[PDB]
């Protein structure tokens, strides 16, 4: 129905995305070489979220993972090339209003 | 609350006696003189305002605020508060709105028609040196009207009261042509100070010895050649010696053709300061010029150069060899290859014993004119001076380290 | 097992938002202006696809009305307003924010970006208010008044008063001790400080004339955030009118850098070199730095020593960002590792600004005359940029006609037999240019750099090399001149014929010098004091002996060892040789050698350990000169 | 009119407490230790009136237990613990404070204090924790576990694990990158920084010996907050052991104050004067001061430039208070007025400390030989205290030898005809003591204060007067010595005799001096260069010309108006009079008058405008003196 609010950051090997869906249900994540897709039901009201993220650079589905908690869903995406800096999460220069950098754990690792 | 107290108490120090500026004196200062128009004056101030805010302070920087009376600094009550304090005097000072700023306000926090209030101490003052060479000091009792002043060639009407070493001897009005004054019963210092005086200006002038009645003196009053004097002047009215915006160079050049001859008659008459005043008025009249044609500029620079060549001789005859060389420095600025200007400079420097600089211009006289016998003779005199000075020094200093080693006992 | 939602104790939670979040009360005005800037942006956005949303009013603006007699400050806008539902939600619920909920609904192509997101900022009104009334009118509902004293409850009523058409009117009934926020001076200060770049006109309704019945100051933000525009479109006149608006300066800017960083940070900045150095630029320990940080055009902080290094503190400038993490107070930035990534970019782009300014030589002179201290302080404090900063240096030299040249101009003129850049230091250009140490350099035709500020002596400690050429002082021991073998042999012969005198002079001068040696550096001076390489030069020692707060204990070992050099061809020295070969212990040799040492201390720019014992020698020469 | 209670959006409110309140994550261990110190105080208080409350456990302690395998930091606490209703209330309700509720339920005479009051501190665990479990038992209830990810919900259940006896066991399951908070170096830092003074044993249990199955780091807080005791209870060895514990110095404090401030702002402080000045004391521009502020024994901030002025930066100390208003992060105060009223008392009692220390001469010498820069810097900056700081000054003088004496001792020795305190300034005590300026002061038996450090030249700008006696520099014009009417007459007769020489010398020295004058400060020197009353002294000009980061044009406006003073009794000057009268232009008089001036600049502490032009005169006299 609407993208979930998301916070994001990276390290030399991984790009991390936290979808801030408290008491989330029916969480599904699909990893593909050039794209992430995420969907769930919101814990307060069963509102269905859907985020499609056509990624800035390639990733490895064979080493990417996700985890659900009573507070949030975290996705860890394995970079297709370690040491690639990501200036944005998506291939496009789209200003996705629900998405921002997670400055609780962002660091200039490069 | 000293700043609140001065709102209704103190001596009225206003020129108007209007109660606009009052002082509460807590320590009366030294000397009966309090500052005059044109004095440089140094005062500690701390300040407060009718809105309860701070003004500005010299006390906070541990260095006085500096004032020039009749032109002022920043507050008319500070100019009045300066003009009426003795040295080391401590007081509280009032400033009513008309003596503050009127409607204008001020920075940082002074409103329109504010009253201002201060805690203050006067440190020191100095008179106006008219040249920055101790020649004349002037302190002013009343500022006059005008942008242009009766320099040499003016006709003026003045009140003049005159003192010899402090002894008063004359008290009267005199009318005169400026730059002739021994012929009019007036010292050279009045002929020079009037170049800076305005209409109905009133002042005291202290005249150095080179500013007395020249080589003539005034024996009627018991006064010697080149006496040191003190004067009261009021400049009542004048036919101004026209500036470079007020008149052309041609009028000053026809006057220079007459005046250079008068200077020559005074020089040959042994009146070397009257000659300095003739050549020196041409130097005032033509070096002020601007906006000339090339032919007008050549005439202007030619009568400057001829005046500097004869100023050089007059200052050589006066033994004022620094003033002879300051004239030759400008004759060589007007033409760097002038023969008499190169020579006279050599003389002024060699008579000042600086022979290395003197030969350095006589050797250029011998580029302009190889047949100039005087430049050849004066180069030999530069080398005689050098050889005699170094032999003299050798006669004095030789073996001093042996003498000191022998004396140490 | 049992599962529970969290609760919140509203009576304490409100008391935290009032008493503990915000350290300065004055921010309430920036919060209510930011809420009005959000409310205007919402309606300005929604009108883009439906002009009829503005039927209820078309002037998008803010007005402040300090009513002194009702002890009340009103803040009003023509923004979107609130429905009855939006009141009871967004003002009734702490940490709920209609601004966030609006932005989560938008597509990426939306031009809007709003200030609010925490759902707390409105409650800051109770810093100054006893009670707050929010009158409001949306398009799709009636006019309502919401009102509360923050006492655990609020009331909403249909409002029968003055029809607003569309907008909001926040009325703050101030506390008796908070009436200063009714003073138009104070209001001007707070709005100008916190919020002068809000994209909508903030009008302050002042007072009766003396007559205009109630004079309104038209716009407290009588400016624009020009940094938001494309740097290719802005002309230097527009940058100049902004620089004056930003700083209250009357003068223009000297040079300006305008740029954006695109990445995990996104930010834009204007960095201005001012036409003149501030009179207090290094003295003002309170105004440490001159960069302001904004987020979405609202002011965050300024005097942060982390934003740029101290040597760049002269730059007047603005940083603005879309998505940085703000502390709950919004009075500061949260993640301090962001200040490092800002600092790296601000510094990188300043050295591009100076590098492009250095192509415009005539302006570069106007810069360097005033900010040479900053470049040289950069060589001292900043080891990463020291390479780039060295190419910004300009100096007088012996081969420069009273004009300043770079180390790259020196490298263009160097003789191919050199492997060094020779420099000298001292108190004035005439003191160094006449100085004994350059005499041989001038004879060989070798260029000498003159470094003559006290800051130059700190700079050259770090600046050991340029372009693979060693920067070597002419005031230190064993100066390597590009001699030829004929001269090298003459120096070995001259060291041979004087070695007896060198021992004799070292015995006379002992502990006042470390040694006495024959000189490859003088022509016409008889002797000069140089120093050992590992310590403070003659210039550095006089500077360190004048640093008022420096510990004396380092001066006792960093002060370098004085070496006397002797010119082998000076007639005083050949005579002193003929004296010393006659008698080692001669009282005339003893007093002459200590006089040459004292004259060499003065000529070399040291002070004497006692000037009076030297003056008593000259007063004895003068007693002879006068014939006493 | 419709009335509503306020609400909160829990999902956003929890996210503020995690994201926006606390800028540094390390405080999570301060908060969980504080909530444990409050739980320990609660059970200790219940034990005072009924000891049976401790029958389930008598030891009061906090154990940190890192576990690198499970990735958990545990924090065990043998405090009161929580009933099921207290878990659901005080961990379940945001901004509810069970500590505040307990503290308000006590009688006002209760001899207790507690750190908690905001009811949010526990949630800071989610800075580092991915999930939290709290296991707890009370005396009046069973053992329960509470557990949550801060997911807007939490679970409570009867745990029936291993028995707690009574207390709390917080287990923090740390996030995949927050594992540095398991490192024993990290924990030792955070606890010694924030919570070192908590009134209970904080033990750390880490890894193993490699032998015990864990390193029992038996305390992290071996010290006790000695400042809470009465100043009569404590001996100087206990203050010394505390000062070493506070600072890791190996020496005892030199002197100590122990305060007891009462009123609105009630606080206690320990201020220690170090045994020696820190090597970096003024050079470490990051460390503004060495005072730590505590509230209820928990650290609030250090290095706050508002606590004490930078001239007192050397004082290592603790300030502690019960009642100060904290910001929501607890890392700062809300009000700057609290720092003003602290600082007034800190400074007022420091100047009492130095005043009590100044009676103990041998300890005062150990203080002043290191911290004299701080007193002198104090008199420059601190306009309120100059009247007291000047009684702390100690200096060398012309009648004390190598001893240091106070201005009170100078005013004890003054001759009854002095109205002034004579002082001189320069690079060394021997330069000033053997200077030309002091000669008649030394002949009249008038004492001169010697001022030697570059900081003294700042001090005497502000120190204009002491006990109604004006401080006058003996290097400045118009030196009013006490002298007899016969001497005043002879001085005016000598000014009359030498008026030609003075005018002739001014014409040779033109623009190098403002005057040439006959004077009374000299006896044996022929002349000296004396500055005007309102210029820099010769020493001040040397100091200002060496300040690397000051605008030389802007400060140089008051560079010295040099006067040449002439000694009328000197045989050089009496002979030079005769020569100058005989021929004004004599090349001998033109050379010797400039050589007297250039010698007088040196004896008077200036540098020459060019030392090489001077040195060439000396080398010419040496050539002539050797017959070259
Ligand atoms: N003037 C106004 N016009 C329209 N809506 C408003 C206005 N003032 C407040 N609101 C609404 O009230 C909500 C909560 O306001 P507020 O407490 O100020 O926090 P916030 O601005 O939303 N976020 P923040 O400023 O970061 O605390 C806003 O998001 C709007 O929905
Ligand atoms: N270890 C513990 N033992 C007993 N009670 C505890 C413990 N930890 C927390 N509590 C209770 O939980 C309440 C709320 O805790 P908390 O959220 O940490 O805030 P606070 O300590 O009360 N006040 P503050 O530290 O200023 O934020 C406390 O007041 C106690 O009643």
């Amino acid at each position: 129905m609407q993208p979930a609010s998301a916070k994001w950051y990276d390290r030399r090997d991984y790009v991390f995305i936290e979808f801030c869906v408290e008491d989330s249900k029916d969480v599904n994540v699909n990893f593909e070489k050039s794209k992430l897709t995420f969907s769930c039901l919101g814990g307060s009201d069963n509102f269905k979220h859907l985020n499609e993220i056509d990624l800035f650079h390639c990733i490895d589905p064979n080493d990417s993972k996700h985890k659900r908690t009573d507070r949030s869903i975290l996705c860890c995406l394995r970079k297709g090339e370690s040491g690639q800096s990501w200036p944005r999460l998506t291939k496009e220069r789209a200003k996705l209003n629900w998405l921002s950098v997670d400055f609780n754990n962002w660091k200039d690792w490069e | 609350s000293p700043t609140a107290t001065v709102a209704e108490q103190g001596e009225d120090i206003t020129s108007k006696k209007d109660r606009g500026v009052l002082k509460i004196v807590k320590r009366v200062g030294n000397g009966e003189e309090t500052p005059m128009i044109g004095d440089k004056v140094y005062v500690h101030y701390k300040g407060k305002l009718s809105n309860g805010k701070k003004f500005d302070s010299s006390h906070d920087r541990n260095e006085p605020f500096v004032f020039s009376l009749g032109k002022g600094q920043v507050i008319k009550a500070w100019d009045i508060g300066v003009a009426t304090m003795k040295k080391g005097e401590i007081c509280h000072l009032l400033c009513k709105p008309e003596y503050a700023y009127g409607s204008a306000g001020s920075l940082p926090k002074i409103p329109s028609n504010a009253t201002l209030f201060f805690e203050i101490e006067l440190l020191d003052f100095k008179g106006e040196d008219l040249f920055e060479d101790g020649g004349i000091i002037r302190r002013t009792k009343r500022k006059g009207e005008g942008y242009s002043n009766p320099n040499e060639g003016a006709t003026v009407e003045i009140h003049l009261e005159g003192r010899c070493g402090g002894r008063m001897f004359d008290c009267r009005d005199v009318a005169f042509t400026v730059g002739e004054g021994e012929d009019h019963d007036i010292p050279i210092g009045i002929d020079k100070a009037l170049e800076k005086m305005q209409r109905e200006e009133q002042c005291i002038l202290y005249l150095g010895p080179r500013y007395g009645f020249g080589e003539a003196g005034k024996p009627k009053f018991g006064i010697e050649p080149n006496a040191e004097l003190i004067y009261e002047v009021t400049l009542k009215s004048f036919e101004k010696a026209k500036e470079s915006w007020e008149m052309d160079t041609k009028e000053k050049l026809e006057q220079a053709a007459i005046v250079k001859e008068k200077g020559t008659v005074y020089f040959k008459g042994g009146k070397y300061m009257q000659a300095v005043i003739q050549y020196g008025k041409i130097v005032s009249w033509l070096e002020m010029e601007y906006g000339l044609s090339e032919k007008e500029s050549k005439a202007s620079e030619s009568f400057l150069l001829a005046a500097f060549l004869n100023l050089a001789m007059c200052y050589l005859k006066l033994r004022e060899y620094t003033k002879a060389v300051e004239c030759c420095d400008k004759a060589l600025g007007l033409d760097s290859a002038n023969e008499k200007g190169l020579y006279r400079r050599g003389e002024a420097q060699l008579l000042m014993n600086e022979f290395e600089s003197a030969k350095g211009d006589f050797e250029k006289v011998l580029e302009v004119n190889p047949q100039n016998k005087a430049a050849r003779l004066q180069i030999s005199m530069c080398q005689k001076k050098a050889k005699e000075h170094n032999e003299r020094d050798r006669r004095i200093y030789a073996n001093m380290f042996k003498k000191f080693a022998e004396q140490d006992a | 097992v049992e599962t529970f939602a969290f609760q919140a104790e509203i009576a304490q939670l409100m008391s935290l938002i009032i008493n503990t979040f915000y350290s300065n009360k004055e921010i309430f005005l920036r919060e209510l202006i930011s809420n009005s800037s959000d409310a205007l942006d919402k309606i300005r956005y929604e009108s883009l696809t439906d002009p009829s949303k503005l039927d209820s009013g078309k002037e998008l603006h803010i007005n402040l009305i300090p009513n002194k007699q009702d002890r009340t400050l009103t803040i009003v806008d023509t923004g979107i307003g609130m429905t009855k539902a939006d009141l009871i939600n967004n003002l009734g619920t702490i940490a709920k924010s209609g601004t966030k909920a609006f932005m989560e609904a938008l597509q990426a192509g939306a031009d809007i970006s709003m200030i609010g997101q925490f759902g707390v900022g409105f409650y800051s009104a109770y810093l100054v208010a006893e009670k707050v009334t929010v009158i409001t009118k949306h398009n799709d509902d009636e006019q309502y008044a919401w009102e509360s004293s923050a006492g655990g409850s609020f009331t909403v009523r249909t409002d029968t008063g003055e029809p607003m058409g569309r907008g909001t009117k926040v009325i703050l009934h101030l506390k008796e001790d908070q009436t200063e926020y009714l003073e138009e001076r104070r209001i001007k200060e707070i709005v100008k400080k916190h919020s002068q770049f809000i994209g909508y006109p903030i009008t302050l309704f002042v007072e009766k004339e003396r007559k205009e019945k109630y004079i309104d100051q038209e716009e407290l933000n009588k400016t624009k955030p020009i940094w938001t525009r494309n740097p290719d479109d802005i002309t230097n006149e527009e940058y100049g009118e902004f620089y004056k608006s930003l700083t209250n300066d009357w003068e223009d800017h000297l040079a300006v850098k305008h740029f954006s960083v695109e990445g995990q940070l996104e930010f834009r900045a204007l960095l201005f070199v001012p036409r003149r150095a501030p009179f207090d630029l290094f003295e003002n320990r309170k105004k440490k730095n001159n960069i302001k940080l904004y987020v979405r055009r609202v002011f965050i902080m300024d005097n942060c020593e982390e934003l740029i290094p101290e040597y760049l503190n002269f730059i007047r400038g603005v940083v603005d960002s879309e998505d940085l993490p703000l502390n709950i107070s919004r009075e500061m930035l949260q993640q301090s590792k962001i200040l490092k990534v800002i600092r790296k970019n601000l510094v990188k782009k300043c050295l591009e600004l100076f590098t492009e300014l250095a192509e415009d030589k005539e302006n570069y002179k106007k810069f360097y005359e005033q900010f040479s201290k900053n470049i040289k302080l950069g060589i001292h404090e900043d080891s990463q940029n020291r390479k780039k900063l060295s190419e910004l240096l300009r100096y007088y030299t012996s081969a420069s006609g009273d004009e300043m040249v770079s180390l790259k101009d020196y490298c263009t003129r160097m003789k191919e037999n050199q492997k060094h850049i020779y420099y000298i230091t001292g108190e004035t250009k005439d003191q160094v240019a006449n100085s004994a140490f350059v005499e041989r350099l001038r004879k060989h035709g070798l260029e000498v750099i003159y470094m003559i500020e006290p800051i130059d002596e700190y700079c050259v400690q770090q600046l050991k090399e340029f372009e693979g050429k060693t920067l070597v002082s002419v005031t230190k021991e064993g100066l390597e001149l590009p001699e030829d073998e004929e001269e090298k042999k003459k120096q070995e012969e001259k060291k041979t014929k004087f070695e007896n005198l060198c021992k004799i002079m070292k015995d006379i001068l002992e502990k006042k010098v470390e040694k006495v040696v024959v000189s490859n550096r003088l022509v016409t001076s008889p002797c000069c004091i140089v120093t050992s390489t590992y310590g403070w030069t003659a210039n550095m020692e006089r500077i360190m002996k004048a640093q008022a707060l420096r510990d004396n204990s380092t001066m006792g070992y960093m002060a370098a060892k004085k070496h006397l050099e002797i010119n082998p061809d000076h007639s005083i020295i050949e005579t002193l040789r003929q004296k010393a070969e006659a008698d080692k212990n001669d009282k005339s040799v003893k007093d002459l050698v200590i006089l040459l040492y004292e004259t060499a201390l003065l000529s070399s720019g040291f002070s004497l350990e006692d000037p009076q014992t030297h003056a008593n020698r000259i007063y004895r020469m003068i007693k002879l000169g006068l014939g006493i």
